[PDB]
């Protein structure tokens, strides 16, 4: 438990905690971090059946194992032939706002199970997203100059808002669950397909296949570490 | 090592293959059990040529046919009569052992118990690939060499 | 690789049984009186050295997965080079860092064993 | 010196092709363990000496070049504060970042960060540092250095726990 | 001029962050909990159990913060005063009983979070609050009581009704187990949890598997369970567990389970079995057969349903265990990690208070299903709540 565990990032600040005896077991939220305050999933449940969900009384292994399982706070619900596409509506349904946003959807491909999360108590941050709805070229961030105009626009004005942008599927939240089925671009530059010998070294991108990417690495910290002037140049402790 | 022979590569070896404890477990590639009735010809085609060879200068018609591995087989300084005579001198004459030459191919080692004929064996498998021990002492597993 | 038998009516596990008179292999039920011949002799099999697992996860949609590596090798059989790579599934200590292909195109698995061994990697 | 500098991020390059050369062989499997040993052990113990054969190597480049006028490797000639550690991460390379003896581990599936890709045995996967303080950690590298910290907090709370009881 | 399709930059990034900041400040997360307690959780925690043997509880409102005057009129409380006063910042807790012959209301207190939708502070303008004497930078994630702020810190637990496989320790008799904690969102939280143990260690004569239920004295072979769930032909049973008819090593590894439970070939004989594991030796088949049958209908993998036809989801879902146990003794699969914060739960101000809450709701209740029993021919101790909350 004491242990800075790779999942707490952008969760929990690496920095943060009490010395002595709560070491590692006192945490702090990072700046970002907000947790689930819990969901009905009934109506998931019926969108599940009402898109092809097969119910587990009607399920028979040896007839359809490429099935894959449909799980709700859980409870495994029933099988499902072709999740590609249940998946895909999902999401759709997230990014629009029919599914409430809190809510957490991994789908685990290999492993053939597809799990839904309502409860409370997940702590989950937001990321942009990243798809290839955009023909131009390759994969892109959502958000673009005009989206942060706006929002800036409005913070002018002291109406796009950051509900603006979970609405119009610009930006998720991703709890540590869902997190384990995506791929995150560090610096939204990290998309683009000599160096200063001041600059530190970074490691070139080696995919194509990103599905989020960081608004910024700096979140990663709590209250406190937020604080400090270039931690990054700091030993750790 | 021995005052002598202390600068030997070779003379460090051998003392290290003789005192790491090996069960047949680490060179046993897979145990199987066969209904071979017959102990003379057998439903296992690669098996004639060991029992062939064994009419030159009771028994269950279940098998249990155990497969080693020689690269264990060298790399542990194991000698297939070795392993054989040792699993021989385990179950006494309440076990009737064979096994392929270390020439052949193929290390194989085919047991028959000697009706409940079935249960005895799947355990005698299990004593044999971890409590009978070919070469080493008790406790002590892994042996490294340094210089 | 035992692939056992159930009864024909009740549909319980089948188990071996000696015919002391024409010495063959026979599997009857313990349930009703069903009863029959055995496929093969092999009626058990222990593998201490084990290679199934390692392919588990190859699904027609194992492409559509963004967390997996990408190489562009060339597949032995369409040899195009829309691949997607991974260690092996096992999960012992004692595994090695042979990487296991799927190609996207006929969804062919290939590795990069140079020590290869198995035919179908089932 | 710029010079060395160029001296030291080639000494790390020469490291990371090294390791490169190790997982291609070992990803073929034509890399053999030795004697009471897993093919996984020999395969990490031999990038973490890369590694850290790397950071040493670029620490004393880092140490020749600071002159006898620098403040730094005063305090060291008269042996109040600092040392070669000390210098080595400031100015050049910070090192191999650990976690119970071994680099750090997939803590996600197959990945130590969702950042990375599954199965990434790399230097920069599993917490080589290559940055070095003056020049200031990566995101990735900050989080995997506030992992081997974080140890060391625990540890020495542990040290000054059980120590005290032992004086006594 | 700007083509509004045009990419971002990491400058540009900070601009997001600053409109997220401004919907949802530094402690949403104290807010949303609390807030989420107040508008929702309440209401349905009175829905529940809001039957005595007959008095109905019904809708719930909730009083903006006042005070409990000694000699005057009930008072509008202000943080400012709360704190310098030693007051409390609570407000009211009314219901609306219906009493019907079956053979408003105020009732407790709740002490109210600092800017939650229900404190003044949530709407007062910049000005408003500096007339309050409330400074404007003020947060406002906690509570007031006897004068002095108190903040709730987030609790860290692990995550419910999720599988868990882990190994064990040498010594020990069992290799393998495979876990989970069931509870309910509404109601009540009956955290009942089922373990399926792999007896045995890697190799010894032939490893059984049996699961722990609660009540019961002893555990039960697999193979039992299944058919006290109406699966009776082995066949069917391994079809719920291995989902690969090739899988030979999977099946292999349930052999010595069918021989387990071999004795049993019904649904009643395995029901006897389990009832008689617990209960007493002089009780009648019938009622052991019974008793077994609600052990396995709420005791059982209470998560999943607690009705009475879901006999096929919970078979599935016992399987599925196992499927996960052996994957993980074939050495397919690494025992689950249990420091994955994906699988942590942190419990804020409302779930917190939601725990109390509730005991408290049963405790009123039983102080009104005695004016009941006791009664021949509003009798309320509304304190029940108010101090067993701000305690
Ligand atoms: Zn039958
Ligand atoms: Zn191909």
């Amino acid at each position: 438990p004491r242990q800075l565990h790779n999942t707490h990032w952008g969760l929990v600040c690496p920095a943060e905690t009490p010395e002595g005896q709560a070491c590692g077991l006192v945490k702090n939220l990072s700046l970002m971090s907000c947790i689930s305050v819990g969901t009905d999933p009934m109506p998931i449940i019926t969108f599940l059946s009402e898109w092809g969900m097969e119910p587990l009384e009607d399920y028979v292994p040896h007839q359809s194992p490429d099935a894959t399982r449909v799980f709700v706070n859980g409870v495994w619900h029933g099988v499902h032939r072709n999740p590609a596409r249940l998946m895909e509506t999902l999401r759709t349904l997230r990014r629009k706002g029919d599914i409430n946003p809190e809510v957490s959807m991994i789908r685990d491909i290999r492993e053939k199970e597809l799990k839904i999360f309502t409860d409370a108590g997940r702590v989950y941050r937001p990321l942009f997203i990243v798809e290839d709805d955009e023909s131009l070229g390759h994969k892109e961030l959502k958000v673009r100059k005009g989206h942060i105009a706006k929002l800036m626009a409005t913070e002018y004005q002291d109406e796009y808002t950051w509900s603006s942008l979970l609405n119009e599927g610009l930006v998720e939240y991703i709890d540590a669950e869902e997190e384990e089925s995506i791929l995150i671009a560090m610096q939204p530059e990290d998309l683009e397909p000599d160096v200063d010998p001041a600059k530190r070294i970074r490691v070139s991108h080696h995919a194509t296949t990103f599905t989020h990417c960081e608004i910024h690495p700096s979140m990663i910290l709590g209250v406190a570490a937020s604080i400090i002037p270039f931690p990054d140049h700091n030993q750790s402790p | 090592l021995e005052p002598g022979h202390a600068a030997d590569q070779e003379q460090a070896k051998l003392i290290r293959s003789a005192i790491e404890h090996t069960t047949l477990k680490s060179v046993t590639i897979a145990s199987e059990i066969y209904y071979d009735p017959d102990p003379r010809s057998t439903v296992i085609p690669e098996d004639e040529e060991i029992i062939q060879l064994h009419f030159s200068l009771q028994q269950s018609p279940w098998l249990l046919r155990l497969e080693l591995d020689r690269a264990a087989m060298n790399d542990k300084d194991l000698t297939m009569g070795q392993v054989g005579e040792r699993i021989k001198q385990t179950f006494k004459n309440d076990l009737f052992v064979i096994w392929s030459e270390d020439n052949d191919e193929k290390l194989i080692i085919r047991c028959r118990v000697v009706a409940e004929e079935d249960h005895m064996l799947k355990k005698i498998e299990n004593t044999m690939l971890e409590n009978i021990t070919l070469r080493g002492v008790e406790n002590i597993e892994r042996v490294v060499m340094m210089k | 690789m035992t692939t056992f038998r159930f009864c024909r009516d009740c549909n319980n596990m089948l188990y071996p049984r000696e015919d002391k008179e024409n010495n063959r292999l026979l599997f009857e039920c313990r349930t009703c009186s069903y009863v029959e011949e055995a496929g093969s002799p092999l009626v058990y099999r222990h593998e201490l050295i084990t290679n199934i697992g390692e392919t588990a996860g190859v699904v027609q949609d194992i492409g559509s997965d963004p967390t997996l590596p990408r190489s562009d090798r060339e597949c032995p059989k369409c040899h195009s080079r829309e691949n997607v790579f991974f260690q092996s599934q096992q999960r012992r200590k004692d595994t090695s860092m042979v990487l296991f292909f799927v190609c996207l195109s006929c969804s062919h698995i290939f590795t990069s064993d140079q020590k290869n061994k198995r035919t179908q990697f089932s | 010196d710029g010079p060395t500098m160029r001296e030291i991020t080639e000494t790390i390059a020469e490291a990371k092709k090294k390791v490169l050369d190790v997982t291609k062989e070992a990803q073929a499997n034509l890399l053999t363990a030795k004697h009471g040993m897993t093919l996984r052990e020999s395969f990490e113990d031999n990038v973490v000496r890369f590694l850290n054969e790397a950071r040493d190597k670029a620490g004393r480049l880092a140490e020749v070049n600071l002159k006898d006028l620098n403040n730094v490797k005063q305090m060291v000639m008269a042996g109040s504060k600092g040392s070669f550690i000390n210098i080595a991460q400031m100015s050049a390379c910070v090192g191999q970042q650990s976690v119970e003896g071994k680099r750090i581990a997939f803590g996600f599936v197959d990945r130590t960060l969702p950042h990375f890709s599954k199965d990434d045995y790399s230097p920069e996967s599993k917490g080589f540092v290559e940055n070095s303080y003056l020049r200031g950690l990566t995101p990735q590298e900050f989080f995997f250095h506030a992992m081997g910290g974080r140890e060391g907090l625990i540890d020495t709370a542990v040290k000054t726990a059980e120590t005290g009881y032992i004086q006594r | 001029f700007e083509d509004e399709s045009a990419p971002i930059t990491a400058e540009d990034s900070w601009a997001v962050i600053s409109a997220f900041f401004r919907e949802k400040g530094l402690v949403s997360q104290q807010l949303d909990s609390f807030n989420q307690f107040v508008d929702y959780t309440l209401q349905d925690i009175i829905c529940e159990d809001s039957t005595l043997i007959e008095i109905s509880f019904g809708k719930i409102y909730v009083t903006k913060p006042m005070v409990n005057e000694s000699d005057g009129v009930t008072h509008a409380l202000y943080p400012q005063e709360a704190r310098l006063r030693n007051l409390t910042y609570s407000s009211g807790l009314f219901v609306d009983v219906k009493k019907r012959t079956y053979e408003k209301v105020f009732i407790g207190r709740l002490p109210i979070m600092l800017r939650s939708k229900n404190c003044y502070l949530s709407e007062a303008t910049e000005s408003d609050l500096y007339k309050l004497k409330e400074c404007p930078f003020d947060m406002g994630g906690y509570f007031i009581i006897n004068g002095s702020e108190k903040v709730l810190i987030a609790q860290e637990r692990s995550a419910g009704n999720i599988v868990q496989v882990f190994k064990k320790a040498a010594p020990s008799p069992i290799s393998h187990v495979a876990e989970i904690r069931s509870a309910l969102e509404k109601g009540s939280r009956f955290i009942s949890t089922l373990q399926v143990k792999l007896y045995g260690r890697e190799g010894s004569s032939a490893r059984t598997i049996k699961a722990t239920l609660p009540y019961i004295k002893q555990d039960i072979p697999i193979v039992i369970i299944f058919r006290a769930l109406g699966i009776i032909p082995d066949g069917e049973i391994l079809e719920h567990i291995c989902y690969d008819v090739n899988d030979w090593q999977m099946l292999e590894m349930l052999k010595p389970c069918v021989e387990d439970g071999f004795v049993i070939q019904d649904r009643e004989t395995a029901l006897d079995f389990i009832g008689r594991r617990g209960t007493a030796l002089g009780i009648k088949k019938e009622k052991r057969i019974q008793y077994a049958k609600d052990i396995l209908q709420k005791e059982f993998l209470p998560h999943i349903t607690q009705l009475e036809g879901f006999e096929s989801r919970k078979a599935f879902f016992l399987g599925y265990m196992i499927n996960r146990l052996l994957l993980c003794a074939l050495d397919r699969k690494d025992q689950d990690d249990r420091d994955h914060f994906g699988k942590k739960r942190l419990d804020l101000a409302g779930p917190l208070l939601a725990q109390l809450f509730k005991t408290l709701f049963k405790k009123l209740t039983k102080d009104i299903f005695r004016y009941m029993q006791r009664t021949v021919e509003l009798a309320i101790n509304a304190k029940t709540i108010t101090s067993g909350l701000k305690y």
